[PDB]
C-alpha cells in the first residue's frame, strides 16, 4: 500500500530550518528535504481556506485546464459549449467562447502545447477542435460521421507531437498535430472517460472508461489492433486515470468510491486503495482526482455518501487532499457559504494556487 | 545576449566512496578514490599512497567497484553515474602511457520510474557472475556481467519488498545469493533471495527471514571462513549466518549511529567501523575451532580505537594504515596500533588531505598587499567546523630556511670551474659580505681567497677568463679561479666610493655619485676603458646581453637620480641613445633589459613600487610602448631567472611577483609569498633548479612552482561555521557558528568538546528578555538526553585569525544570516535570528539584532523582534532589507539606533535568498522559482517587475546585471532568467524568461563576486567579462562569466570538435552528461560554456590539435579572417585558464 514506509522527513522532530540547513550540509537525502517541502506546503494549504476569486459563465463547468506556463491563465469548458479564458489578478473580463448549448459540452480541454493562443477540444458536438480563444477553428483534429458518436476525453504531447481522443462508444483516435490519422481501433467496449498519455515516456498512453478498466499501450510499439500492454479492472465504470509528473505512477478515480495508485514498476496492480466518497449523480461532472504538480499530493470533490463507510465522523462537501504514499488525509478545504460538490480540482502549473470547477461555479483557492 | 561560461577553480575534495584493489597491477594493492566527477587511483607503498592517474569522469560517480572476472590478470572496474551511465573500466600502461579503457558501456536507466529515497545501491557478485543494482523501489536490476555483453544490457526483477535499506551478496553459496533488510508496517526485517540471470527472477535464499533491530542500516557480507552477514544499527550489532544468529549490544554505540564499515582481514577477522561522531571501532569475530566439525562463531566483540575524522566511507591498507574518506572534514591516512598511547589511542594522523567541503558560505577579500585581490574565505563543519582561506599565485617549496636577518644581497657561485652546478652562496649585509660553501644540502659560512668581507657587496659572480669577480662598495675585485687569488683590482683613481654597479660576464659598469666608468675583464686584467659623468645620481644599472650578443652587450642601461629617468647609453662610448621621462619626485630602484619570447625589453621599477617597461630595440636603443603596473608600495628590486629553457623574470617586493610572455603580451604571475627582499636562482648538488630568496629575517632555498596554482590555509573551530562576512573597518571577520550540546537531566545545554566558542577570553550572552517560554520544559528530541543547537556570533581577527570575541545567541535562536554595515554610525554586525523549537517544523518568532565590535567588546546595539524567521539580509542603498518568513521587509534606521519597518513585499512562499543590484532585488523563493522587485524612490515601495515561470528549488540564487540572473536548484542544474520590455500595454516583460540551462554536478550554497587573479586594463583579453565565484557542497568551487556573442559561438563550435576527439572515460556522451536533467525534464542545455572541455584542449597532441582547428575560420581581432592555425588556440586556451 505505502510507497515505502513513509518518506519519513529529516532532523529530530523536523523544523524546516532544521532540515533545510541539514540538506545544506550535504546530511540530507533531496527526497527528505522534498517531504520537509511537502509538509510546509500541506501547512500553507491550511490557510489556502480562502477563496481568492470565484466566478461562472453558465450551464455547468465540465472541463478545466490551467495554462502551461502563467499562473494565473486558466481555461474553463462547459455542457453548453463555452469556453472562457480566465486570467484572473488581471480584472480584464476573460475572453469568451459560447457553444452550442444544446450538445456541445466540452468533454476535454487542453491548451495548445505549441501554442497557447489556442486550445484543443472534445465535443459533444463530435469534433475534436483545434481552435483559437478567439473563437475560431484551425483544423477539426476528428469529427464523429455517425450521430450519437462524439468524443468525451483528451490529450495531447508537445514532445511527440500527438493528439489522442477517446469516442463514448469505445473508439479511440491518435493523431499527429498536422491531423494525420494513426489510430482508430475500438481500444475500450464502452465510452473511453479519460485519456491521458505519459509526461516522461512519449509514446506510454493510458486509457481509463466506463467499460471498468483502465489499457496501457504502447503506441510506436503496438499499433497492431487493439492488443495493449496491461488492462486494469476497477469496482466501477472508470471517472479517470491521470500520470504523476514524472510519470511512474497512475492515478486512477473510479465512479463510486475508490481512487488507486498504480506503480511504474508495477502497473498492473495497484500500489494502494484510497476510498473516497465520489458517486454518480445526473446535474454533476464526474469527480476526478488529481495529482499536484510539484509535491506528492492528491486533491479531490468528497461528495458525502450515507452508505459509505466513512472513517472520519464529520462529512462535509469538501476539496480532499491525500498524501499519496501513505493514502491518508492530509487535509480538507471548505467555505462554508461558497462550497457544494467540487467536481474538478486542478493545481497551477506552480502548485500555489487550487481552480475548482464546483459544478456550476469556477473557485480559485490561494494563500492570504 | 547573456553568454556563460562556467569554469571549475579548485575541484571536488570531498570523498564519495573509496574502494580497494588491484586495478593497476595484480601485484600492486591500488587505492581508488571518488570525488565526485573525479576518479584518483594510487598504489599504497611502504611509506603512503603514490598517485598513478586522477581521472575525470562526465557523470558523478555513484557505484565504484572492483572486480576480477576468471581469466583476467588484475581487476576491472565498475562505474555507474548517477545519471545512470555504467561501464567497466581497464587499466592500461602503453609503455609510458596511462589509458582508461572502456570495456563495456551503456546507460542503464529504466524509461521509467522515480529514484529511492535511499539512492542508488550498486553489488557485484562474489563470483563476478553478475552486477545487481536498486535504481527504484520495488525493482531490482541484473546486468548479466558473465559472458560477453558489451552495452550492458540489463533485465528486472520484481521485488516485493518495495521499501529496501541495504543489499549486498553473500559468499559462498550454490547460487548468486542476495541478503537484504528492508521495511514494511512490522518494521525491519533481513530477507534472501537467489538470483537466477537463467529464468530472470528470485528463486529463494538460504532461511526465510527474520526481524531485525529497528534500525538496521549496513550489511556486510562476510567472506568464506565464515560466510554469514554482519548487520549493523543503532545499539546493535548481529551476526547471521542462516540458522546461526548471535548479537550484541555494546553500550559504546549509543552515542551516534555507525555510518561506515571495512573488512580489514580477508578471511573476515575483523571489521573497522567508523561513527558520525568521528569515531574509529573495530570489529571483532570470535573464532571458535571446535574439534571436528570446524570452524564455528563464538562471539562479537567491539573496541573503540579512537577518534578519527568524519568518515564516509574507510578503507584499511595494510600494515595498521587506513583510509579515511571523509566529506565533512579534512580526509586523512592514520596509523593503528597493537598497544594504545596517551589517553588510550590507538590511532594516528599520518597525513592529512585537505578538504573544503561542505562550503556552507564564503566571502571574497583582499588582504595581501590590497592590490587585487584576491583571496577566499569559506567554511565548514561538525567537529570538522573549519575556516579555509584560500588565494591565487606561484607556490615555492622550502627546502631550507634559515634565521639570518637584514640580507641586503644574493648571488649563487661555481667556486670549482669545473663543475657545472653552483657551489656557493653569497650574501651581504649592511656591515659586510659572508660566504656560503654548499655541500651537500648543508650550507657553510666560509670564504673564498680573494673576496674581501669587511664592507658590503653590490655584486658578486663568475665572470669572463675562468675568474671571479667581487664589486665591493670600496673597490672591484677580480679573483682567479684556479690558486683562489686577487688578482687584479680597480678603484676609483681618487679613492672614491662605488655607489651603483653592475656586471655580465666580461663587461662591468660602476657607477661614483655621477660617474660612470666602464671596464672589461680580462686574463688577470680589469682593463677601464671608458669614463663619463651624468646629468644626476646614478640611481641603478644594467648592462645583460641581449640575444646574438656574444656575452658583451652593446647597450648600457641606467636610472637617473633627480631627473628621475631611464636612459639607454651605447655602451662602448655611454653615446645617450634614447632618454626617457618616467614620473615625479621617487627615485627609480631597479632597471633590467631582457628577452622575452625572442621580443626585447627594457624594464624599471621605482621606490613606491611602480613598474614601466618598453620594447626596446637592440639596434637603435629605441624604447617604445609605454606601459605601466603597480605592484606592491616596496621599491621592487628585479632578478632573473629561467624557467624552463624560457627565462622569466622575479619581481622582488613587498607584493612579489614573477613576470613572463605566452604569446608576446607579457604576464604577471603573483608570488605566494609574504616580503621577499632579494633573490637568485641557485642550482646546487643539494639545491638543483631552485631559488635563494631573502626576507627581511630569513634566507630560503626552495623550488618555484611551474605554473600559478592556488593555495589553501586551515582554521578550526571544532564547530559548524554556517555564516561569515568581513568587517574591513574594524579589521575584523565575524562567523556565525554553532555547538551539539546534550541535553542535560536538569536545565539542558553542555557542549561535548571544547570548541571556538568555549575557549572563548571575552565572550557575551545577550540575555534579551522579549520572549515568553513554556511553564512546563517542551523539552523534544528527548526530554533528558539528545542533542540541542546552541548558537553564537564570533569575530576573527584577520592575519593571525586568532578567535576575539565569541557571542551566545538567544539560547534557542538558530540565527541564519550576517552582515556588515552602515546607516549613519559605526560599522555594525547584524544577525537575523531564527528561534526554532524542536518541535514545530515552521518557526514564528525571528529577531534582528544590531552589533557593535571594539576591543573585544562586542556590544547588543539595537533589536527588532520579527514574527518568523530572518532567512537572510543584505545592506541596501543604506537600509537593511531583510526576508522574514513568506515576507520580504525594508527596514530602516534612524536616530535614536532602531531599526523601523518601512515597505513591504508579501508574496512568496518561502524566499531564502535575497541579492541585490542598485534598486533591483533578486528573491530566491525555495518554494516556487525566482522573482524581481524594484525599490522606485520618489515612491517608497516595491513593485514586482518580474517572476520566472517553471518553479525552481534553488539552492542559491545571484545577479550577473539587471538582465540576467543566475540559480542553482536541488537537481545540479544551472538556470539563468531574462528582462526585457513588450509592446502594446501587454507584458512579457513581467515574465522573466529563463535563457541559459546547464547540468553542473554539483550542489551550490552561495555565489558570490569577486576574484582570484588580479586583471589587466587595456591589454589581457575580454572573453571574460563578469567574475562569480561560488562555493559548492563537494568543496569544488567554480566561477561564472559573462562571454561575447562572438566568443560563445567559437567556443560552442570547439566543444563539438573536441567532442570529436578526447576518448570520454565510458563514452559517455558529453552533451548529454551536461544537458540539463530533473526527475522530470532532460535538456540539451544552452547559454553556456564549460572551461572544463575547452581547457582540457592543453592536454592533447599536436595532429588531433590540428584536427580540431582544421577548417576554422578565426577572427584574430584584426577583423579580416584567416585559417586557423593550433597555435591561435593553444594562445587562446592559455589566456582563458589565466581567469581562475
Amino acid at each position: 500500500w505505502v510507497g515505502l514506509a513513509g518518506p519519513q522527513i529529516l532532523p529530530p522532530c523536523r523544523s524546516i530550518v532544521r532540515t533545510l540547513h541539514q540538506h545544506k550540509l550535504g546530511r540530507a537525502s533531496w527526497p527528505s528535504v522534498q517531504q520537509g517541502l511537502q509538509q510546509s506546503f500541506l501547512h500553507t494549504l491550511d490557510s489556502y481556506r480562502i477563496l481568492q476569486k470565484a466566478a461562472p459563465f453558465d450551464r455547468r463547468a465540465t472541463s478545466l485546464a490551467w495554462h502551461p506556463t502563467h499562473p494565473s491563465t486558466v481555461a474553463v469548458g462547459s455542457k453548453g459549449g463555452d469556453i472562457m479564458l480566465w486570467n484572473f489578478g488581471i480584472k480584464d473580463k476573460p475572453t469568451f467562447i459560447k457553444g452550442i448549448g444544446a450538445g456541445g459540452s466540452i468533454t476535454g480541454l487542453k491548451f495548445n502545447p505549441l501554442n497557447t493562443n489556442q486550445f484543443y477540444a472534445s465535443s459533444m458536438e463530435g469534433t475534436t477542435r483545434l481552435q483559437d480563444f478567439k473563437g475560431n477553428i484551425l483544423r477539426v483534429f476528428a469529427s464523429s460521421d455517425t450521430i450519437n458518436i462524439w468524443f468525451c476525453s483528451l490529450d495531447v504531447s508537445a514532445s511527440s507531437r500527438m493528439v489522442v481522443t477517446g469516442d463514448n462508444v469505445g473508439n479511440v483516435i491518435l493523431l499527429n498535430m498536422d491531423g494525420k490519422e494513426l489510430w482508430n481501433l475500438r481500444m475500450h467496449k464502452k465510452k473511453v472517460t479519460h485519456v491521458a498519455l505519459n509526461p516522461c515516456c512519449d509514446w506510454f498512453l493510458a486509457t481509463a472508461s466506463v467499460d471498468q478498466t483502465v489499457k496501457i499501450w504502447d503506441l510506436r510499439q503496438v499499433r497492431g489492433k487493439a492488443s495493449f500492454l496491461y488492462s486494469l479492472p476497477h469496482r466501477h465504470p472508470v471517472n479517470a486515470a491521470c500520470f504523476s509528473p514524472d510519470g511512474a505512477r497512475l492515478l486512477t478515480t473510479d465512479q463510486k468510491s475508490e481512487i488507486r495508485v498504480y506503480s511504474a514498476s508495477q502497473w498492473d496492480c495497484p500500489l494502494g486503495l484510497i476510498p473516497h466518497p465520489h458517486r454518480h449523480f445526473q446535474h454533476l461532472t464526474p469527480i476526478k482526482a488529481a495529482w499536484h504538480p510539484r509535491y506528492n499530493l492528491i486533491v479531490v470533490g468528497r461528495y458525502p455518501d450515507p452508505n459509505f463507510k466513512s472513517c472520519t465522523p464529520y462529512e462535509l462537501r469538501t476539496i480532499d487532499v491525500f498524501d499519496g504514499n501513505s493514502g491518508k488525509m492530509m487535509c480538507q478545504l471548505y467555505d462554508p457559504e461558497s462550497s457544494g460538490i467540487s467536481s474538478l480540482n486542478e493545481f497551477n502549473p506552480m502548485g500555489d494556487t487550487l481552480a475548482s470547477a464546483m459544478g456550476y461555479h469556477i473557485l480559485i483557492w490561494s494563500q492570504e | 545576449m547573456s553568454y556563460n561560461y562556467v569554469v571549475t577553480a579548485q575541484k571536488p575534495t570531498a570523498v564519495n566512496g573509496c574502494v580497494t584493489g588491484h586495478f593497476t597491477s595484480a601485484e600492486d594493492l591500488n587505492l581508488l578514490i571518488a570525488k565526485n566527477t573525479r576518479l584518483e587511483i594510487y598504489v599504497v607503498t611502504a611509506e603512503g599512497l603514490r598517485p598513478v592517474k586522477e581521472v575525470g569522469m562526465y557523470g558523478k560517480i555513484a557505484v565504484m567497484e572492483l572486480f576480477r572476472p576468471k581469466g583476467e590478470s588484475k581487476d576491472l572496474l565498475f562505474i555507474l553515474t548517477a545519471k545512470y551511465n555504467a561501464c567497466i573500466l581497464e587499466y592500461k600502461q602503453s609503455g609510458e602511457s596511462i589509458d582508461i579503457i572502456t570495456r563495456a558501456h551503456g546507460n542503464v536507466q529504466d524509461r521509467i520510474g522515480r529514484p529511492s529515497e535511499t539512492g542508488i545501491i550498486g553489488i557485484i557478485d562474489p563470483e563476478c557472475r553478475m552486477i545487481g543494482l536498486r535504481l527504484y523501489d520495488g525493482l531490482f536490476k541484473v546486468i548479466p556481467l558473465d559472458r560477453d555483453n558489451k552495452e550492458l544490457k540489463a533485465f528486472n526483477i520484481r521485488l516485493e519488498e518495495l521499501h529496501v535499506i541495504d543489499v549486498k551478496f553473500l559468499y559462498g553459496c550454490q547460487a548468486p545469493t542476495i541478503c537484504f533488510v528492508y521495511q514494511d508496517p512490522q518494521g525491519r526485517h533481513v530477507k534472501t533471495y537467489e538470483v537466477s540471470l537463467r529464468e530472470k527472477e528470485f528463486n529463494k535464499g538460504p532461511w526465510k527471514q527474520e526481524n531485525v533491530e529497528a534500525e538496521a542500516s549496513m550489511v556486510i557480507a562476510v567472506p568464506e571462513p565464515f560466510g554469514g552477514a554482519i548487520i549493523i544499527g543503532q545499539e546493535s550489532i548481529t551476526y547471521h549466518n542462516g540458522d546461526k544468529y548471535l548479537a550484541i549490544a555494546p553500550p559504546i554505540i549509543k552515542q551516534s549511529t555507525i555510518v561506515c564499515h571495512n573488512r580489514v582481514d580477508p578471511n573476515g577477522s575483523r571489521y573497522l567501523l567508523g561513527d558520525m561522531e568521528g569515531r574509529l571501532f573495530m570489529l571483532l569475530l570470535e573464532k571458535e575451532e571446535q574439534m571436528d566439525g570446524t570452524v564455528t562463531l563464538k562471539d562479537l566483540r567491539v573496541e573503540l580505537l579512537g577518534e578519527t575524522s568524519i568518515a564516509e566511507c574507510l578503507t584499511y591498507l595494510d600494515n595498521g594504515v587506513v583510509f579515511v574518506g571523509s566529506r565533512l572534514g579534512d580526509s586523512q591516512l592514520v596509523k593503528l596500533n597493537v598497544d594504545s598511547n596517551e589517553q588510550g589511542s590507538y590511532v594516528v594522523a599520518m597525513e592529512t588531505f585537505t578538504n573544503l567541503g561542505p562550503i556552507v558560505d564564503m566571502c571574497v577579500v583582499d588582504l595581501e598587499r590590497q592590490g587585487q585581490g584576491q583571496l577566499v574565505t569559506c567554511s565548514g563543519a561538525f567537529k570538522e567546523g573549519s575556516l579555509r582561506i584560500i588565494r591565487n599565485g606561484i607556490g615555492i617549496h622550502e627546502h631550507a630556511s634559515i634565521d639570518l636577518p637584514g640580507i641586503k644581497g644574493l648571488w649563487p657561485l661555481r667556486s670549482d670551474p669545473n663543475r657545472e652546478t653552483y657551489d656557493t652562496l653569497v650574501l651581504s649585509f649592511v656591515g659586510q659580505t659572508r660566504v656560503l660553501m654548499l655541500n651537500g644540502e648543508e650550507v657553510e659560512e666560509t670564504e673564498l681567497m680573494g673576496f674581501v668581507d669587511d664592507q658590503q657587496t653590490f655584486f658578486c659572480g663568475n665572470v669572463a677568463h675562468q675568474q671571479l669577480i667581487q664589486i665591493t662598495s670600496a673597490s672591484v675585485r677580480l679573483v682567479s679561479q684556479e690558486p683562489k687569488a686577487l688578482v687584479s683590482e680597480w678603484k676609483e683613481p681618487q679613492a672614491k666610493n662605488i655607489s651603483v654597479a653592475s656586471c655580465n660576464s666580461s663587461q662591468v659598469v660602476v657607477a661614483v655619485g655621477r660617474a660612470l666608468y666602464y671596464l672589461q675583464i680580462h686574463p688577470q686584467e680589469l682593463r677601464q676603458i671608458s669614463h663619463t659623468e651624468m646629468e644626476h645620481e646614478v640611481a641603478c644599472l644594467d648592462i645583460t646581453p641581449l640575444g646574438d650578443s656574444n656575452g658583451l652587450s652593446p647597450l648600457c642601461a641606467i636610472g637617473l637620480w633627480t631627473d628621475i629617468s631611464a636612459r639607454i647609453l651605447k655602451l662602448p662610448s655611454f653615446e645617450l641613445l634614447h632618454k626617457e621621462m618616467l614620473g615625479g619626485e621617487i627615485i627609480p630602484r631597479s632597471i633590467l633589459m631582457t628577452t622575452f619570447e625572442s621580443s626585447h625589453y627594457l624594464l624599471c621599477a621605482l621606490g613606491d613600487g611602480a613598474l614601466f617597461y618598453f620594447g626596446l630595440n637592440i639596434e637603435t636603443g629605441l624604447l617604445s610602448d609605454r606601459k605601466k603596473v603597480t605592484l606592491g608600495t616596496q621599491p621592487t628590486v628585479l632578478r632573473t631567472f629561467r624557467s624552463l629553457s624560457t627565462t622569466n623574470v622575479f619581481a622582488c617586493s613587498d607584493r612579489p611577483t614573477v613576470i613572463y610572455s605566452s604569446n608576446h603580451k607579457l604576464v604577471f604571475s603573483n608570488v605566494n609569498l609574504k616580503e621577499v627582499n632579494y633573490m637568485c636562482p641557485l642550482n646546487s648538488d643539494g639545491y638543483p633548479d631552485s631559488l635563494a630568496l631573502a626576507n627581511n629575517s630569513t634566507l630560503t632555498i626552495g623550488t618555484i612552482d611551474e605554473i600559478q596554482k592556488l593555495h589553501i590555509r586551515t582554521v578550526p573551530l571544532y564547530e559548524s561555521p554556517r555564516k561569515i562576512c568581513y568587517q574591513e573597518v574594524s579589521q575584523c571577520f565575524g562567523v556565525l557558528s554553532s555547538r551539539i550540546e546534550v541535553q542535560d537531566t536538569s536545565g539542558g545545554t553542555t557542549a561535548l568538546r571544547p570548541s571556538a566558542s568555549t575557549q572563548a577570553l571575552s565572550s557575551s550572552v545577550s540575555s534579551s528578555k522579549l520572549f515568553s517560554s513554556s511553564t512546563a520544559p517542551h523539552e523534544t528530541s528527548f526530554g533528558e538526553e539528545v542533542e540541542v543547537h546552541n548558537l553564537l556570533i564570533i569575530d576573527q581577527h584577520t592575519f593571525e585569525v586568532l578567535h576575539a570575541h565569541q557571542f551566545l545567541q538567544n539560547e534557542y535562536a538558530l540565527s541564519l544570516v550576517s552582515c556588515k554595515l552602515g546607516k549613519d554610525p559605526n560599522t555594525y554586525f547584524i544577525v537575523g535570528t531564527a528561534m526554532v523549537y524542536p518541535e514545530e517544523a515552521e518557526p514564528k518568532q525571528g529577531r534582528i539584532v544590531v552589533f557593535q565590535y571594539s576591543d573585544g567588546k562586542l556590544q547588543t546595539v539595537a533589536e527588532k523582534e520579527v514574527k518568523g524567521a530572518v532567512y537572510s539580509m543584505v545592506e541596501f542603498n543604506g537600509k537593511l532589507l531583510a526576508s522574514i518568513n513568506s515576507t520580504v521587509r525594508l527596514y530602516e534606521w534612524t536616530t535614536e539606533k532602531d531599526v523601523r519597518t518601512e515597505c513591504n513585499h508579501y508574496n512568496n512562499i518561502m524566499a531564502l535568498y535575497l541579492k541585490t543590484k542598485g534598486d533591483f532585488i533578486l528573491v530566491g523563493d525555495l518554494m516556487r522559482s525566482v522573482l524581481l522587485l524594484a525599490y522606485k524612490p520618489m515612491e517608497g515601495n516595491f513593485e514586482e517587475i518580474a517572476r520566472d515561470f517553471n518553479p525552481n528549488w534553488m539552492s542559491a540564487v545571484e545577479i550577473l546585471d539587471d538582465d540576467n540572473f543566475l540559480g542553482a536548484e536541488n537537481a545540479f542544474n544551472l538556470f539563468v532568467c531574462q528582462k526585457d520590455s513588450a509592446a502594446t500595454t501587454d507584458e512579457e516583460r513581467q515574465h522573466l524568461q529563463e535563457v541559459g540551462l546547464f547540468h553542473l554536478g554539483e550542489f551550490v550554497n552561495v555565489f558570490c563576486h569577486g576574484s582570484l587573479v588580479m586583471q589587466n586594463l587595456g591589454e589581457t583579453s575580454t572573453p571574460t567579462q563578469g567574475s562569480v565565484l561560488f562555493g559548492t557542497v563537494n568543496g569544488m568551487i567554480g566561477l561564472v562569466t559573462s562571454l561575447s556573442e562572438s566568443w560563445y559561438n567559437l567556443l560552442l563550435d570547439m566543444q563539438n570538435r573536441l567532442n570529436k576527439v578526447i576518448k570520454s572515460v565510458g563514452k559517455i556522451e558529453h552533451s548529454f552528461w551536461r544537458s540539463f536533467h530533473t526527475e522530470r525534464k532532460t535538456e540539451p542545455a544552452t547559454g553556456f560554456i564549460d572551461g572544463d572541455l575547452i581547457e582540457s584542449f592543453l592536454d592533447i597532441s599536436r595532429p588531433k590539435m590540428q584536427e580540431v582547428v582544421a577548417n576554422l575560420q578565426y577572427d584574430d581581432g584584426s577583423g579580416m579572417k584567416r585559417e586557423a592555425t593550433a597555435d591561435d588556440l593553444i594562445k587562446v586556451v592559455e589566456e582563458l585558464t589565466r581567469i581562475h
